């Protein structure tokens, strides 16, 4: 299922959640137009990767999540894996994010 | 140096 984090505090129980499922994680800024219209294919993903946890991530709400890992420019995805970071990249492209799903799957 | 398909920081928000 999607879940928002608006706390550093919360992304730790989110990873500990996710436990050994992958985990995507989206520091798209809600304020900006150009990264929140790009959320439908990361959100829509949610249920063609069920078996995979996406986290939603503000970085205007949720800067303390976004300030730890000193992102330099939205919108980044990250992947976390039993709490792990295996890979992160940048740019508005949302099919990206199927492929690294698939090379983390 | 500004690119629509990234959101830079430098913005007050």
């Amino acid at each position: 299922m999607v879940k928002q984090i608006e706390s550093k505090t919360a992304f730790q129980e989110a990873l500990d959640a996710a436990g050994d499922k992958l985990v995507v994680v989206d520091f798209s800024a809600t304020w900006c137009g150009p990264a929140k219209m790009i959320k439908p294919f990361f959100h829509s993903l949610s249920e063609k990767y069920s078996n995979v946890i996406f986290l939603e991530v503000d970085v205007d709400d949720a800067q303390d999540v976004a300030s730890e890992a000193e992102v330099k420019a939205t919108p980044t995805f990250q992947f976390f894996k039993k709490g792990q970071k295996v890979g992160e990249f940048s740019g508005a492209n949302k099919e990206k994010l199927e492929a690294t799903i698939n090379e983390l799957v | 140096p500004a690119t629509l398909k990234i959101c830079s920081w430098n913005v007050d928000g």
